[PDB]
RNA sequence: ACGAGACUCUGGCAUGCUAACUAGUUACGCGACCCCGGUCGGCGUAACUUCUUAGAGGGACAAGUGGCGUU
């Protein structure tokens, strides 16, 4: 399966044990009406592009 | 006008991975002569991003105690590293750098949320780690060795710009991504 | 952390309450008004106060503010509240009315008015909210 | 700064401004004195923030 | 002892508490509804 | 019979623009103060892009420059500032000649004589100082002065009438005998503090304005309130036309122009591309001044821009 | 009401203020060296207070604009 790019469209809150991962909605670059919730390790603001090694995995909402 | 060490131009290089377009600062407004600036980059949260990656590399180099503060030691190492990358590759070494930041960044990393669930890295987290991995790639190669950091940092930036796997930074990166693949 | 304290807010309140006429939406004049009309013993406090004055004077230019009291009260509460339309909403030409209040007016002096159109009574007594 | 003050005094604002623009649009430090100073040491540590090794047991 | 405040500088200090925000009381004037010029000399 | 239009804006101020002073001599030179310490001597090229380009920043106050005014000569310029200093700007070189020390607080206004001899300064320390051009207090009013701030002081062009007018935050417009240096008459009647007062070129009638927006005309030959003008908003600056029979008032974000003869709104001068649409105050106006001829009026707003206003017909 | 804050000292700013042979600078002159300028913490004095010192002031308040919250 290929490696799909995705756009940080809203940064939701903060997840993890030590508040070590921001939770985020990512607008896909191919299908511009597919927006999934994904956990991100490290600093992220609105509109930065994440590379996903798979798009089938999906984070549980905090 | 003409740029970096008086001899490495800016409008030759292209950032391939659009993921790191804004987080690899090397282009037009981030064209400085030396990788040395007062900056005050590390004051508010993301301003770190608007630091030229050459200056981030320079800063990331001066590590393991004794070297902390010796930025001119590193400015020099980077200058002689780029000479070696040019004469071993025949290329504006800022492209070899940018290719190494693109290749040598991990794209998915494990985290403790049991055993360590896999999450995605921030692009800035990728640039941060990229530069860390290929700086530790240099200093660990160079430690207790006849070779200089000029050679070791160059060899690291070259092997990373290829993805050779002889690169410490590529080998640790695809190890992290292997452990991230595991817990998925 | 930039929250203002009571000694800043209470001052700013009482300053506006007594001297609304001299103040505006310009910090550097409000700052210089506070010098004249009050012994503020500290420049930092003098600015903090002036600064909250300006912030309140913006909130006064909008609708009314809770903990404040000015001379007019305040030309939308004294003057506008004397708003009255052409004819009142109680001047209905056809008043909707059920047969049961017709039954009680019939047992007053008001057996028959002209402007009372009695509806066909409501069928199937079904008004209570289901339990659980 | 001394150049920008020479183009202020002895020629028009026009030449001064397009110079000042070039300097600040490159690096702001050229015409703004970086306010940072070596923050003072406090007791109980070898410097400003850093504290000495705490010893339990 | 906490001393009082007096501007004389004898029983207490001349300087008020830094918290203390003494607001001078506004004297009441009748806002004029008749434009009046008062020439003299 | 006409409406007024933009010919451009004059960019080059960081702090927003205070009392703009025009000159009879040079039609190509406007000199504006600001809420930075700069005072820009402009160059009106009247080009496509910029109507005016700045030449010389008259640098060197501590705090805001309240008022500036040009001599009849056109080679000197004089500004009062909130640090409590009056300068006397050597307008050729761009330095100071002499500087007037004595005022306690913010010197709010300044004006010249016809001679360019006697200088007068309204300040927040509740006084008005009558100077020489050699920094000597000839006379200072404390006996019966304004009991508040002095937001303007103006001179009559009339030589036979040595008269000066002062508005103030005590709600009064006091008229002064320049000779005896004590008040000629009061003008009791106006409610609220005063921002501005101006004297028409004849030197017979003056116009005062404050928060209330009730622009009041007062005759100087015999003190009488002629008529009120409901400006509607807060009057920050008033300016008579040099040749026409027109009064021009900076009324909040807009400028309302009156014909004093036919008491009617001639026009109201406003910015058109209003991008403060969603819950934001538009760029307030605080100063204005007609040119030598009176085709172009310049007006300094709180967004730092000097806006030009041209007669079309 | 105390404590918090305010506060006091301090750090950063003002070619704006008062100033200076126990602090200097820029001019001018004499002099040493280089081939008209250049170097001088070589010497001496006229202006001046930019650097210097330390006093009085001013300066910043989320004050301005834009976003989610009775806004």
């Amino acid at each position: 399966q290929p490696i799909k790019l995705a756009r940080v469209t809203k940064v939701l809150g903060r997840t993890g044990s030590q508040g070590q991962c921001t939770q985020v909605r990512v607008e896909f670059m191919d299908d511009t009406s597919r927006s999934i919730i994904r956990n991100v390790k490290g600093p992220v603001r609105e509109g930065d592009v994440l590379t996903l090694l798979e798009s089938e995995r999906e984070a549980r909402r905090l | 006008d003409i740029k970096l060490f008086g001899k490495w131009s800016t409008d030759d290089v292209q950032i391939n991975d659009i993921s790191l377009q804004d987080y690899i600062a090397v282009k037009e407004k981030y064209a400085k002569y030396l990788p040395h600036s007062a900056g005050r980059y590390a004051a508010k949260r993301f301003r770190k991003a608007q630091c030229p990656i050459v200056e981030r590399l320079t800063n990331s180099m001066m590590m393991h105690g004794r070297n902390n503060g010796k930025k001119l030691m590193t400015v020099r190492i980077v200058k002689h590293a780029f000479e070696i990358i040019h004469l071993l590759t025949g290329e504006n070494p800022l492209q070899v750098l940018v290719n190494a930041i693109i290749n040598s960044g991990p794209r998915e990393d494990s985290t403790r949320i049991v055993r360590r669930q896999a999450v995605d890295v921030s692009p800035l987290r990728r640039v941060n780690q990229a530069i860390w991995l290929l700086c530790t790639g240099a200093r660990e190669a160079a430690f207790r060795n006849i070779k200089t950091i000029a050679e070791c940092l160059a060899d690291e930036l070259i092997n990373a710009a290829k993805g050779s796997s002889n690169s410490y930074a590529i080998k640790k990166k695809d190890e992290l991504e292997r452990v991230a693949k595991s817990n998925r | 952390g930039r929250v203002r304290t009571k000694t800043v807010k209470k001052a700013a309140r009482v300053i506006i309450e007594k001297y609304y006429t001299r103040l505006g939406n310009d910090f550097h004049t409000n700052k210089r008004v506070c010098e004249e009309i009050a012994i503020i013993p500290s420049k930092k406090l003098r600015n903090k106060i002036a600064g909250y004055v300006t912030h309140l004077m913006k909130r006064i230019q909008r609708g009314p503010v809770r903990g404040i009291s000015i001379k007019l009260q305040e030309e939308e509460r004294e003057r506008r509240d004397n708003y009255v339309p052409e004819v009142s909403a109680l001047d209905q030409e056809i008043i909707e009315v059920d047969p049961d209040t017709k039954e009680m007016l019939k047992l007053l002096d008001f057996g028959s008015l002209s402007n009372l159109q009695v509806t066909q009574p409501t069928v199937g007594m079904n008004f209570k909210t289901p339990r659980g | 700064k001394a150049l920008v003050a020479y183009y202020q005094k002895y020629v028009d604002e026009a030449s001064k401004k397009e110079i000042k623009d070039i300097l600040i649009q490159y690096d702001r430090t050229l015409l703004v004195a970086d306010p940072r100073r070596c923050e003072s040491k406090k007791f109980g540590g070898p410097g400003a923030r850093a504290r000495y090794q705490k010893s339990y047991r | 002892i906490m001393l009082p405040w007096d501007p004389s500088g004898k029983i207490g200090p001349k300087k008020p508490l830094p918290d203390h925000v003494s607001i001078v009381e506004p004297k009441d004037e009748i806002l004029p509804t008749t434009p009046i010029s008062e020439q003299k000399g | 019979t006409e409406q007024m239009t933009l010919r451009g804006t004059l960019k080059g101020h960081n702090g927003w623009v205070t009392q703009i002073a025009t000159t009879p001599q040079f039609p190509d030179m406007i000199l504006s103060a600001s809420r930075d310490k700069t005072i820009i001597m402009w160059k009106l090229t009247r080009d496509e892009t910029n109507y005016g380009i700045p030449q010389r920043a008259l640098r060197g106050h501590s705090h805001f420059v309240s008022d500036v005014v040009i001599s009849s000569d056109g080679q000197f310029a004089l500004s009062g500032s909130w640090d409590g200093t009056l300068r006397l700007w050597d307008l050729t070189t761009g330095t100071t000649t002499r500087r007037f020390v004595g005022h306690t607080k913010d010197v709010l206004s300044v004006a010249f004589s016809s001679d360019n001899r006697q200088i007068v300064s309204g300040s927040r320390d509740k006084t008005i100082k009558l100077w020489n051009t050699l920094g000597v207090c000839k006379y200072t009013v404390q006996d019966e002065s304004h009991s508040e701030w002095v937001s303007c002081v103006r001179f009559s062009p009339n030589s036979s009438n040595p008269i000066i007018v002062s508005c103030g935050w005590d709600k009064l417009v006091k008229v002064w005998n320049l000779a005896n240096c004590k008040l000629k008459t009061n003008h009791i009647g106006h409610t609220g503090y005063l921002n501005t007062v101006t004297v028409s070129p004849d030197g017979s009638l003056c116009a005062s304005g404050g928060k209330d927006g009730q622009a009041m005309l007062w005759d100087l030959n015999e003190g009488k309130h002629l008529y009120t003008l409901d400006g509607g908003d807060i009057i920050n600056a008033l300016c008579f036309s040099p040749n026409r029979y027109w009064l021009c008032a900076a009324t909040g974000p807009s400028i309302k122009i009156w014909d004093l003869e036919g008491k009617i709104i001639v026009d109201e001068l406003k910015q058109e591309v209003i991008s403060t649409s969603s819950k934001a105050e538009p760029p307030q106006c605080t100063s204005l001044a007609w040119s030598a001829d009176g085709q172009t009026l310049f007006a300094g707003y709180t967004d730092n821009l000097v806006r030009v206003w041209q007669v079309t017909i």
